[PDB]
């Protein structure tokens, strides 16, 4: 319990220092909390926690095809998929396969 | 035999505004490196005496984080890699500098800070009471 | 070229509840109090019931940045204890060393 | 007693690096500082002097080369204060529409092909261009030669020529002010 | 390790030379700078955090360290 | 047994480099960090960003200087610059060095929005520490 | 010459040498000229300052500095120029 | 001089080309490293000393009292009652919000005014009176 | 044939040279122009540290050759010109609060990367002993009790930290604007204060 004076004085306070005035209950002043930060959606840890994998991968793809990346490990895969075609086990036509 | 004649020297124009007036001006740094900060701390310390600064300069006890991880990809939990980040300090405590003092001397040792120093300047600035706290309004 | 679907569908969850984050804010206020009518509440509850699915930001998955693992990563660095290992035992993140004491 | 506080010097924000490189002179044992500082790079000759500098510059537009025809690469701003001068460039008028403001681009981003013929279509349509547009045109035109700036990738003699769109142009041009001629 | 005299007089040779750089880097007399202000010297313009004293940069006579 | 960043003995024929002969376990003790930035630091922010950045630079270098690098790269980063710290071998043309020089730090400079600079260091062969 | 050498020192004024090629021109005929009139000393001493911190000589230019070594009877220099020719 | 040049005009290709040209004769390679320290400052490249963690942003000049006094905004709501209650504690928790334009405050804001504006039905059922 | 590297640039150098020249700013450490046989390495056994030249250990010290004794001090002369002077007035820190009774902190983050940003720097803190103010009895008395724990019995210094809004300008202005309405309101007496 808060005498009158004791009350006015703290509503007072709040006034002045910009904090809520009315009475009220714990499970309201969320509203408060829920607009005094961002939501964690927005924050950029959250929205830009992710390399952008498309540009990195896009960017050394044109790089290589430039001629002024050397990509070991797409040469590797492109010598064994040389080789698999050879073999005669080359990726099949799309909806033209084997079966209907 | 070739030295450069008529040395030109930056325009530092003298403004008709007063100068911030600084009561300390705390600058910690921290880096990874004790030898790093120690060699920070000679030159920091040195450019302020051939500034007419008055500096001290302590160390703030370290930090070491450690954390621990699984040492294989599947199972093993028994079996952990632990890693740590030490973080050591050095607060360099300046007095009774005015703003430009400050800036300039800020400036040239944050434009030096070495790879893997981080810095943290905090500044008491002295002030005099607003003019609406002369006198009551009642 | 994300590094699976799995990480691709994270990719767009994340993108998604970020677009409906301010209009996600905003409803759940209406409804995280008691000052407002319960009818208007009522609304609230359903009107945010019906934002897509993958606006809902519980459902983002804090995966490998690298391998796209989800589960085992430190936040700091957003990898997997295994590609942080691998980093940090070649010298290769800034500061971070063997812990002995 | 009172206190006697000073006033605030002011500089520009390179006086401090200007006042610190006022200290040093230059170097005797060291080639030009635009060089790599290496025993098997440092220049041995005047020719290769010319010739490093110019295989630098080389890669140089080879990048902004890239930059530029690839932009979706580099349009990610990670720098605070946002730096204006390391994103991309954007060299074609995105303005399709024949109006004022649309000539303005062609003339700005000195396309004189995109000009010469959106100014043939508005001048079908029959709208009216301003004397200052005009000019404006006449200007690139005519400092060119008619002759597109050639960038990136896509004498002796008299290189002017009589039967040139330049001339025909005034021919065209109602008003002809001072700067016109 | 083949480390041939003529090896090491031209290593005495290339400290004696280079302990006088080193003293006029740091405003020094050439002709007092012991081997501490060496060592005090190297620290500062390589400082290293090296746990181990033996992998920190050292610059010292061809004698003590061969 | 561990196998972490570990180069096995083999047959006393096999050069490494100082680098490639310390264990983890020696990583602030007998060699040190092949990146400095803050990120890492009580009380600092990005250290994910960082160390995307140095994934990449690593990368990147290595396949735009193909078969020249002779060690690990020294990334450094003091305030708004990036210095990328070389050791080269001297086999290519320097005017394919100049050209690789002016083409990475252009184009890191305009993707990483930042004044990137590279420094190379020249050797005639790879520096042998130790034949395990 | 020194005149002309003391204009350009002063102030920012280097910055109107130009390019490459009228920055060679200028070092080489300003150097040659020092060789020539100029006491073998004092040569020396403009010799380091200008070679290679400002200027790539042409094969001219090490002959006039052989020259000027022959006038001033300073042959025990000659080993030396002939490093730096290479 | 002429007392009155034409500064309503502005400069044409000439003037522009001229200017460039003007600038090539004192233009020579950086001749140590302060000089690209100088170069790449003012290009706006390299960050500029002693730092301020907020060059750049000037918050669209706004002042402390458009974040911090947000009532002048709540003129279109009810004066009283729980749509006032409501509304002062989304100020409120706006006015502590130091990660918000008060572009983007306006925004939220105006919002509610919409929203409650929408469901006068419903309000006026449970007798708030909404304007 | 095969270009041959030249011989490191050391040689030519004088043992008495300016060393501020080679190293102006600070660049990473160069063999071909540090006239030092400076070693660095764990020596293998029977072996020593390793040569200057591709030794990375050495690349990666964060070198202090731009920053000689020498060079800090020419430094410096040419940067007294930036400076002006302290009041001599305001010899010690008695002096200092009694013409200046606020003081305002803030802090600057230096930290490294492409973005300056730092969102710790917006705080401002107002610091200010109540002696200082034109307080009566009645008024410092429900200041004291409008600010709570933000003063400071023992010291008498009321602080006032502010982080409401994005900027630090706007933090100190609303710093100020509350010690000034705290000031105002601690004076204005209200009927209901009666109920003491
Ligand atoms: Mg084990």
């Amino acid at each position: 319990s808060l005498s009158e004076y004791a009350f006015r004085m703290s509503r007072l306070s709040a006034r002045l220092f910009g904090e809520v005035t009315r009475p009220t209950n714990s499970k309201s002043m969320k509203v408060v909390k829920l607009f005094s930060e961002l939501p964690l959606a927005k924050k950029k840890e959250t929205y830009d926690w992710y390399p952008n994998h498309h540009t990195y991968a896009e960017l050394m793809q044109t790089l290589r095809f430039l001629g002024l990346y050397r990509d070991e490990h797409q040469d590797f895969m492109d010598e064994q998929k040389r080789l698999k075609k050879l073999r005669g086990k080359e990726k099949p036509k799309k909806g033209e396969g084997k079966r209907a | 035999v070739d030295v450069p004649k008529d040395l030109t020297k930056p325009v530092v124009t003298i403004s008709d505004e007063p100068d911030i007036l600084y009561k300390r001006l705390s600058v910690l740094v921290k880096g990874h490196d004790k030898a790093v900060l120690d060699s920070y701390e000679y030159f920091a310390v040195l450019a302020a005496k051939e500034l007419g600064i008055s500096i001290k300069v302590h160390e703030p006890p370290r930090k070491i984080e450690r954390f621990t991880l699984l040492q294989s990809v599947h199972i093993y939990k028994k079996h952990r890699v632990q890693y740590e980040m030490r973080t050591l300090y050095r607060c360099l405590e300046l007095e009774h500098l005015t703003g430009s003092t400050a800036d300039v001397y800020l400036e040239y040792i944050q434009r030096n800070l070495p790879e893997g120093v981080a810095m943290e300047v905090t500044k008491t600035q002295l002030e005099q009471l607003p003019e609406h706290i002369k006198e009551p309004i009642w | 070229h994300y590094v699976d679907w799995r990480m691709w569908r994270d990719v767009k969850r994340r993108k998604m509840a970020y677009e409906y984050a301010d209009e996600r804010l905003r409803i759940n206020s209406l409804r995280k109090n008691t000052i407002l009518p319960k009818i208007l509440q009522d609304v609230a509850d359903e009107e945010i019931a019906a934002l897509p699915r993958d606006s809902c930001p519980v459902r983002i998955r804090n995966r490998c940045v690298m391998t796209s693992r989800p589960r085992g990563v430190k936040r700091r660095w957003r990898l997997s204890r295994i590609v942080f290992r691998h980093l940090a035992d070649h010298g290769q993140l800034s500061g971070i060393q063997r812990a002995t004491w | 007693e009172e206190v006697v506080i000073p006033k605030k010097k002011t500089w520009d924000k390179v006086a401090v690096l200007q006042a610190l490189a006022s200290t040093v002179n230059r170097d005797t044992t060291a080639v030009p500082y635009v060089f790599q500082d290496d025993p098997y790079l440092m220049p041995a000759s005047s020719l290769e002097s010319r010739s490093f500098l110019l295989a630098k510059k080389s890669g140089e537009n080879v990048a902004k080369f890239i930059i530029n025809s690839y932009p979706k690469y580099f349009q990610k701003d990670i720098a605070e204060p946002h730096i204006p001068c390391l994103m991309p460039e954007y060299f074609e008028p995105q303005i399709k529409d024949i109006s004022e403001a649309a000539l303005k681009e062609r003339i700005e981003l000195r396309k004189v092909k995109a000009s010469v013929d959106m100014f043939d279509q508005l001048l079908q349509a029959g709208t009216t261009v301003s004397l200052e547009t005009t000019n404006s045109l006449l200007d690139l035109l005519c400092y060119y030669g008619d002759q597109e700036p050639s960038t990136d990738y896509h004498q002796f003699g008299v290189t002017w020529r009589a039967k040139n769109n330049a001339e025909r142009i005034f021919s065209l041009m109602p008003e002809k002010n001072e700067h016109s001629y | 390790e083949t480390y041939t005299e003529d090896f090491i007089k031209k290593q005495i040779e290339e400290f004696n030379i280079g302990k006088r750089h080193l003293a006029n880097m740091m405003g020094e007399d050439p002709e007092t700078f012991t081997q501490e202000d060496i060592d005090r010297a190297i620290a500062y313009l390589f400082p290293s955090g090296l746990f181990e004293k033996r992998a920190r940069p050292v610059m010292k006579h061809p004698e003590q360290i061969f | 047994k561990n196998r972490a960043a570990r180069v096995r003995v083999s047959k006393g024929d096999k050069p490494v480099t100082y680098e490639e002969a310390h264990a983890p376990h020696y990583i602030a003790h007998r060699k040190g960090w092949l990146s400095l930035h803050t990120g890492n630091l009580d009380g600092e922010d990005h250290a994910a960003e960082r160390t995307v950045e140095d994934v990449f630079l690593r990368k990147f270098m290595w396949g735009t200087f193909p078969g020249c690098l002779a060690d690990q790269l020294v990334l450094k980063r003091r305030g708004n610059q990036l210095e990328i710290c070389a050791v080269v071998l001297r086999q290519l043309s320097p005017h394919k060095y100049y050209f690789l020089v002016g083409y990475s730090e252009t184009l890191l400079s305009y993707f990483y929005k930042c004044p990137v600079r590279l420094h190379l260091q020249t050797v005639p062969s790879k520096v042998v520490y130790k034949y395990l | 010459a020194y005149q002309v050498h003391g204009l350009l020192k002063t102030g920012d004024n280097w910055k109107f040498i130009g390019p490459d090629q009228h920055r060679n021109f200028y070092y080489s005929k300003f150097f040659d000229l020092i060789c020539l009139m100029e006491q073998i000393d004092v040569t020396l001493k403009w010799y380091e300052d200008l070679i290679p911190s400002a200027y790539f000589p042409h094969s001219q230019t090490m002959i006039h500095l052989l020259q000027a070594l022959d006038v001033a009877n300073r042959l025990e220099v000659i080993p030396k120029i002939w490093k730096d020719s290479k | 001089t002429k007392e009155a040049p034409e500064t309503d005009t502005s400069p044409s290709l000439w003037d522009v080309e001229f200017a460039k040209q003007l600038a090539t004769v004192n233009e020579q390679p950086l001749q140590n490293g302060f000089e690209e320290l100088i170069q790449w400052t003012k290009e706006g490249k390299l960050w500029e000393f002693p730092i301020n963690n907020e060059a750049g942003f000037d918050d669209d000049g706004s002042e402390f009292h458009e974040h911090i006094f947000l009532e002048k905004h709540l003129e279109s709501f009810p004066k009283q009652g729980p749509i006032r209650h409501f509304m002062e504690l989304v100020t409120c928790g706006l006015s502590k919000n130091p990660y918000l334009s008060v572009k983007q405050k306006v925004e939220h804001i105006e919002w509610f005014r919409n929203y409650f504006n929408e469901k006068k039905d419903i309000l006026k059922e449970s007798n708030i009176q909404f304007n | 044939p095969r270009r041959k590297a030249l011989p490191p640039r050391t040689e030519k150098m004088a043992v008495d040279q300016d060393w501020p020249s080679v190293y102006p700013v600070a660049a990473p450490f160069k063999p071909s122009a540090v006239p030092l046989p400076v070693r660095m390495g764990y020596p293998v056994k029977k072996g020593v540290p390793m040569a200057k030249e591709g030794n990375l250990e050495l690349l990666k010290i964060p070198n202090f050759l731009h920053l000689t004794p020498v060079a800090i001090k020419k430094h410096c002369e040419a940067l007294k010109d930036f400076c002006t002077e302290w009041p001599a007035a305001l010899d010690s820190d008695e002096k200092c609060e009694k013409h200046f009774p606020i003081e305002i902190d803030s802090t600057d983050y230096v930290s490294s990367g492409p973005s300056v940003r730092n969102p710790r720097a917006r705080v401002v803190v107002l610091r200010v002993k109540l002696s200082s103010l034109n307080l009566d009895d009645h008024a410092k008395k429900k200041l004291i009790k409008l600010v709570g724990e933000r003063y400071c019995k023992t010291t008498d210094v009321l602080t006032i930290k502010t982080d409401r809004c994005p900027l630090r300008r706007q933090n100190y202005d609303y710093a100020v604007y509350l010690l000034t309405v705290l000031y105002h309101e601690s004076w204005n007496t209200e009927e209901w204060e009666k109920s003491k």
